[PDB]
C-alpha cells in the first residue's frame, strides 16, 4: 500500500465537552504510532540476537530447538524467546493470508493450509515421538523453513457475568510457529512472501531479471567470479 | 602460541549483552569509592571497580562482527590442538616447492598454511575474512582441494607485490646435491632471488665436500670451462 | 522474580460505555512500558556521561563535589546531574529495604541505617565544616561508596488542604544520597548489593566459587597473567 506516515492530529481537550470514543482512540493511536516510528526509523529491523534452529532425533527426545533472542519486526514489534522447543504437529491448518499482509491493507482474503507445531500435546495435535523412523522424521524436515508470527486478536469483553453494564473490546497478541516449504509454484512458501514484501517498487532496469534470493546471492558471491 | 595470542587479543573488547536483565540495579545507581581529599579524580579508567558501567546490545561498535571472529577464533585453537594435526608423509612423495607468503610479523590469518599439518580439515576455519568471501580453496598452500578450477601454480605467474617471504618445502630428508639442485632449477624456472649455501654438523672434515657449499665456484667454474 | 516482560494487552474503546479506573491506568501503564523497554532493550543500562566523584577539604570548605552527566537505571528511568556539593549530613538515618528492591518485589525486609549526606543544612543536618580536624575528615570518607537513588511516591490530594478536587493522587519523584560501606558483614553494603542484583540466576560450575566483583576483576587481571 503505502510507507507509515508520521502522525500529525490527535485531538485536544476543552471544559464542558461531551468525550467520544474515538477521540480517545485517536491519542493511543498516536502515541503508540510514535514509539512504533522511532524503533523503526531511527535503530532498523530484523533479528538483534540469534535464533539459530537446531534439529535433535535421538531414540527417547525428538523435536526442533529454537535457541534464546531477540529482535524487531519491520513494524516495530518485539518478539523475545526463550529456549523454545517444540514436540508436537498439527497437519492442514487454514491460516488467513492477510495475516502476513500490511496492516494497512484492508482486504479480505482466502485461506491457505499450513503446518503447525506445538510444544505441548493437543486434541489433534499428533506428538513428533509417534513418526515410524528417523528416516520419516528426515523425510519430514525436507527443504522447509520455519517462520514465527505475531497474531493481533481484537477480543469482545463480557457483559452480564454479574452486572448488566456494557464494555467493549481489548487487544491481545499471540505467537505462532509455521513450518513453511521453500518453493512450491501455486503455495504459499518463503519466496513468494519475500516476492510481495521487497517487490513493491520498481528496480533499476539492470535488476530486472532475477528473483529477490537471487539479487540478494548475487553480492555475496561476487568475490568467487569477477577477480 | 601464535593462535592464543591472536585470540586474546580480540576478545579483549568485545561487549554482547543479548538478552538482559532489568533486576540488575533497577532505581538506582553505584559510583565509585570516596578518593582520598584533595586527590585528582580518575579520568583514564573504564571500568571502576564500585561503579555501575555501561553494558549494550551486540549492535553497536561493530559487535555484531566480533560476536562471531572470536568464536570462530576459538574453535580453530580447538583443531589444532588434536591428535592428528601434526602429520607428515613419507618424504620421498613430496616433490618441492616455493609458495610466496607474509613475514612472521603478520597475523597468523594472513600467513600461508605450513605443510606439516593436515590440511584436508583445516583449509577451512584457517581465516574468517577468507572464509567469508568463498575464497577458502585457495589460499596460499602446499595442497590444493580436489574438484575445484584450479590452476596448479597461479601464485608464481601474476603479480608479486603484497608478498614478502618465500617459503620453501619438500627438502628435508633428501641427500645435499639433489636438493640443492632442484632448488637451483626452481629458482631459474620462475625468476625468483636468494642464495643457497649448505653446512655440516661435526667437528671434522669429510672428502671434496667443500665443493658443495657456496664456494669453490668462483675458480671451479674456470676449472669446467678449460676441462 | 523476574525480568519485565513486555506488555499484550491494552484497553480498546467503543461508544456507550461505562468508564472505570482500569481502562485508563492500563493504558497509561502499557505506553510507559513501551518506553522504557525501548531504553533497555535496546540501547543499554548503566552511566552514559561519566559522574566523576571528588572530595576536597579546606580550612573554611569541606566538601563532596559530583561532576554532571546522565545515566540510565535498570528499569529505563533517567538520572542527570549537574555539579551537585554536598556539605551537610545526618547520621544514622533510617531507609526503608523496598528503596532498592524491584518494583515487583514483595517480601517483608526491615530499615537500614544509613548516612545521608546534604546540600543544604536542617534540623539534624550537620555541617562537614565542624569535623573536629582533616584527619578527621579523612576517617570519615574512607571505605565508603556513594549511591544515588530514584524514588518515588504518591501524594494524595485533598479539597480540605485547599486543593482544586479530591479522591485521587499524583505520582512523583526525587532523589536522594547515600553513602554506604563497601562491605559490612551483617548490614547493607555495596558487595551485598551486587550480590543481591547479579547473583539471581546459577552460574556455570567454573565460577560458582567467585564473588561478583572477583568475578569482575577476574577478566580485566587476565593479561597480567596467563601470558
Amino acid at each position: 500500500t503505502t510507507t507509515i506516515t508520521i502522525p500529525n492530529s490527535y485531538p485536544i481537550f476543552t471544559p464542558n465537552q461531551v468525550l467520544t470514543n474515538k477521540d480517545l482512540n485517536r491519542v493511543v493511536t498516536y502515541l503508540d504510532e510514535q514509539n512504533r516510528l522511532t524503533r523503526v526509523y531511527l535503530i532498523g529491523m530484523g533479528i538483534v540476537a540469534g535464533m539459530e534452529v537446531s534439529s535433535i532425533y535421538q531414540p527417547g527426545d525428538v523435536n526442533i530447538v529454537v535457541a534464546p533472542g531477540c529482535g524487531i519486526t519491520s513494524e516495530g514489534y518485539i518478539i523475545s524467546l526463550a529456549e523454545t522447543k517444540l514436540t508436537h504437529y498439527q497437519s492442514g491448518v487454514s491460516v488467513p493470508s492477510a495475516l502476513f499482509a500490511p496492516s494497512e491493507e484492508q482486504t479480505a482474503a482466502s485461506t491457505d493450509q499450513l503446518v503447525e507445531l506445538f510444544e505441548q500435546e493437543g486434541n489433534n495435535r499428533l506428538a513428533l515421538k509417534n513418526l515410524p523412523d528417523e528416516n520419516a522424521f528426515a523425510r519430514f524436515l525436507a527443504d522447509q523453513t520455519l517462520v514465527v508470527v505475531y497474531e493481533l486478536q481484537d477480543q469482545q469483553r463480557d457483559s452480564c457475568l454479574l452486572d448488566c453494564d456494557d464494555t467493549g473490546k481489548d487487544r491481545n497478541f499471540r505467537l505462532r510457529y509455521f513450518l513453511l516449504p521453500r518453493s512450491v509454484p501455486e503455495k504459499l512458501s518463503a519466496e513468494a512472501l519475500l516476492q510481495q514484501g521487497f517487490s513493491r517498487e520498481p528496480l533499476p532496469q539492470q535488476w530486472r531479471d532475477f528473483s529477490i534470493n537471487d539479487i540478494f546471492q548475487a553480492q555475496s558471491s561476487f568475490f568467487q567470479n569477477f577477480f | 602460541v601464535s593462535a592464543f595470542r591472536e585470540l586474546a587479543e580480540s576478545a579483549f573488547d568485545l561487549m554482547d549483552d543479548a538478552t538482559p536483565d532489568t533486576r540488575r540495579f533497577p532505581k538506582f545507581l553505584m559510583l565509585g569509592l570516596v578518593p582520598l581529599p584533595n586527590q585528582k579524580p580518575e579520568v583514564y579508567a573504564l571500568n571502576s571497580p564500585y561503579r555501575s558501567n555501561f553494558s549494550q546490545s551486540p549492535i553497536y561498535n561493530g559487535n555484531q562482527l566480533r560476536v562471531k571472529q572470536v568464536r570462530f577464533l576459538y574453535d580453530r585453537l580447538v583443531r589444532l590442538c588434536a591428535a592428528d594435526s601434526f602429520y607428515l608423509l613419507p618424504f620421498y612423495d613430496t616433490p618441492l616447492k616455493i609458495t610466496p607468503s607474509k613475514d612472521r610479523a603478520a597475523t597468523l590469518s594472513q600467513q600461508a598454511i605450513p605443510y606439516y599439518l593436515n590440511y584436508p580439515q583445516l583449509y577451512q576455519y584457517w581465516s574468517y575474512d577468507t572464509y567469508r568471501k568463498g575464497r577458502s580453496q585457495s589460499h596460499p598452500a602446499y595442497f590444493y582441494p580436489n574438484n575445484a578450477n584450479i590452476t596448479p601454480n597461479s601464485d608464481l605467474l601474476h603479480r608479486l607485490d603484497d608478498y614478502s617471504f618465500y617459503r620453501i618445502e619438500g627438502h628435508i630428508g633428501e641427500a645435499n646435491a639433489t636438493a640443492l639442485q632442484r632448488i637451483l632449477d626452481y629458482q631459474q624456472r620462475y625468476n625468483l632471488a636468494f642464495d643457497v649455501i649448505t653446512l655440516k654438523i661435526g667437528n671434522l672434515q669429510s672428502f671434496q665436500d667443500i665443493n658443495i657449499s657456496g664456494q669453490f665456484d668462483d675458480l671451479n667454474a674456470d676449472f669446467g670451462r678449460i676441462k
